[PDB]
């Protein structure tokens, strides 16, 4: 619809027509921080606007409250906005308090033009239809979902808008039925924003190995939560790697050679920086398959390395110093054995980048470094704001880590990633050993009342690390029904729980249609009914924060609801 | 006794005998003892296998007699047999010890 993927060129041309000059800064980019894909999309977009020498501002934004604040203080000289990684699923024209007649200019013709554009680069669905059809100012970068899927909803929206007797009754009842069945769909990500910007760069003729690596990273960040989208996009990335790879063969490793291979990139955690043992031990999937949170699973991992013919001391060597013969033979040693433990999905090909003589890094490892930098990089309302400020500031450590000049910052990211995953793992074995997960009939509940490293989980991405670590474990069990999960954690400082509504998902190797997140609107319904004090301004609207005394009534009303 | 253990037909027979002992002696649960102990040995990356002598005295007791009267020869044979048993249980444990 609003700009299909065939016509992203026209939106970019409109940006350069309206909001580019040597004279002035005119372009603002709002990017949702705590989102790797939005970050990579913004980095690609900023390299584009640097090369075209467009004066622009990037603002990292935590959530909708800060969005409405920052929009409100924009000057009229700013005649284009880009909203990256948010905003598609809310009526922005209503939420930002837009009146189009305040922005309209130069009607002549059955036509209008406007003093400001608001381009939306968002992969979340379902779209709000006021954005996609109602607004003349909001301009969504569509992946094709609208044209593929929403013809009935298009017709219903326009006929209901037209329909200001028996026929009137039938029609209005019908199209309200359609729209109220389209809304109250569960939320879901269908694309990578970085791949949408990459398709724009293909349209303009701007692709290069740097922009391709950013696209690979932003796409790779979806792999944990949105495996189907990653599988959809992976062939196109292989095409582009081959198209942009140089023609030399027997290429001798040389301090100027940037290379970007497709090669075996196992589903282990930070393999090329951990030891081998640790890269198995702290992997979400390995923990899920082997049930590694208990001594029997630990015994199984030891059994595996013994059967592989790898001494445990060698397995615990840091990967660079780990035995070269094992490093050569590792693919064979895995092929011979991992089916024997059901770990066959560990085998994967992924994108590996190596620059000169300074090591090798997969997209998997690189996004782990970037996420760790976002998470742990650097009165109640003021304390909350000073925390959100830390996260807005962590954005620039992940941003600067994307630059090869600053690989020491990437190594900070690697170290923080290891220690974060360690904290997640210890919290996870605490949850499962003390059997914290209460099995309510409709959904599973886990609430962290106390424990070490509790002060990390007040960050949404760290909470989602733990949520994904739990969900892999539940998904790979045979006894459990696949049910949604609520994960909650008290902040003793603010006296508020941070609460996350998490989808289930199938086992990692199986293939069916996707599972949608309906906590996003269920939390809204309970919020709208209740007298409780709960914040719902996070862009990932399946996350909320709520006062301690209000949680148990909120959860009781939730489990009475039929919406999950 | 040592002159008997070192006779090569006797030595090869003793090797087969101890291998059969390790693979077939069980707990009253029917679980093989040295199957489980070898599984544990590899998990620990250990170089040592604890053979209970009373088990060897219960089955193939002549080997228990030779082990008592002539341990230096017998333990060389039994070490080769134990490595064979665990190499059977874990391929390429020769890489670990």
């Amino acid at each position: 619809m609003y700009y299909g993927i065939s016509q992203f060129s026209e939106a970019y041309n409109k940006i350069l027509r309206n909001s580019s000059s040597h004279s002035s800064c005119q372009l603002v980019i709002f990017v949702s921080c705590l989102n790797i894909d939005a970050l990579c999309a913004t980095k690609m977009l900023s390299l584009l606007f640097k090369k075209q020498l467009v004066q622009s501002q990037i603002v990292p934004i935590f959530g909708y409250s800060e969005l409405r604040r920052h929009y409100s203080q924009l000057d009229d000289n700013i005649n284009s906005l880009l909203l990256v990684g948010f905003g598609g699923v809310i009526d922005l024209e209503a939420f930002l308090e837009i009146d189009p007649q305040e922005y309209v200019i130069d009607t002549d013709s059955g036509e209008q033009s406007f003093r400001r554009d608001i381009y939306v680069l968002d992969a979340h669905r379902p779209w709000n239809l006021d954005n996609i059809f109602g607004s003349q100012i909001i301009q969504c970068f569509d992946d094709g979902t609208v044209d593929d899927t929403l013809g009935e909803q298009k017709e219903a929206y326009y006929k209901l808008l037209e329909l200001d007797r028996k026929q009137r009754k039938k029609q209005i009842h019908e199209y309200e039925g359609v729209l109220e069945e389209y809304y109250s769909q569960g939320t879901t990500v269908v694309n990578s924003i970085s791949a949408q910007i990459y398709s724009l760069l293909s349209a303009i003729g701007e692709t290069n190995l740097s922009n391709l690596w950013l696209n690979i990273l932003g796409t790779t960040s979806l792999d944990i939560a949105y495996a189907q989208v990653y599988n959809r996009l992976y062939p196109l990335l292989q095409d582009e790697v081959k198209r942009l790879t140089p023609s030399s063969r027997n290429s001798v490793k040389t301090p100027d050679t940037l290379t970007l291979n497709i090669q075996p990139d196992y589903y282990l955690f930070l393999l090329r920086h951990s030891s081998l043992y640790d890269s198995f031990y702290y992997s979400n999937y390995v923990n899920a398959k082997l049930s590694l949170w208990n001594e029997n699973g630990k015994k199984r991992l030891h059994k595996m390395f013994a059967r592989m013919g790898i001494p445990l001391s060698t397995a615990q060597e840091t990967w660079l110093y780990m035995d070269h013969s094992i490093k050569r033979e590792l693919g064979i040693i895995f092929d011979k054995n991992l089916d024997r433990y059901g770990l066959q999905d560990i085998i994967r090909d992924g994108f590996v980048r190596t620059l000169g003589y300074r090591g090798s890094i997969s997209a998997s490892e690189f996004v782990e470094a970037l996420t760790a930098l976002l998470e742990v990089g650097n009165n109640s309302a003021q304390k909350l704001t000073n925390l959100r400020k830390r996260w807005v500031s962590n954005f620039w450590l992940s941003w600067d880590a994307l630059d090869d000049r600053k690989v020491e910052l990437l190594n900070r990211g690697i170290q923080l990633a290891q220690d974060l995953q360690r904290a997640i793992f210890n919290t996870g074995v605490a949850i499962l050993e003390k059997k914290l997960i209460k099995h309510l009939r409709i959904y599973r509940l886990c609430v962290l009342q106390d424990g070490p490293d509790l002060d990390l989980y007040r960050n949404p991405l760290t909470l989602l690390r733990l949520g994904n670590w739990l969900i892999e474990c539940c998904a790979e069990s045979e006894d459990k029904q696949l049910l949604p999960m609520v994960l909650a954690s008290i902040d003793e400082n603010t006296d508020t729980y941070l609460v996350a509504g998490l989808t289930p998902r199938y086992p990692r190797g199986l293939d069916k249609k996707p599972i949608l997140n309906n906590f996003s609107m269920a939390f809204q319904q309970i919020t709208a009914e209740t007298d409780a004090k709960v914040r719902i301004d996070n862009f990932e609207s399946s996350i909320i924060e709520i006062r301690r005394e209000d949680l148990s009534p909120f959860l009781e009303k939730l489990t009475l609801s039929g919406l999950l | 006794y040592s002159e008997w253990i070192t006779q090569p037909n006797v030595s090869r027979t003793i090797a087969r005998e101890l291998k059969s002992f390790l693979l077939e002696y069980t707990d009253e649960t029917g679980r093989s003892v040295y199957g489980a102990r070898i599984r544990t040995l590899g998990e620990m990356n250990s170089e040592s296998l604890e053979v209970n002598y009373r088990h060897l005295a219960e089955s193939k007791a002549i080997l228990a007699l030779f082990l008592a009267k002539c341990p230096e020869e017998m333990l060389k044979i039994f070490d080769l047999v134990a490595m064979e048993a665990t190499e059977l249980h874990y391929p390429d444990y020769a890489r670990i010890h």
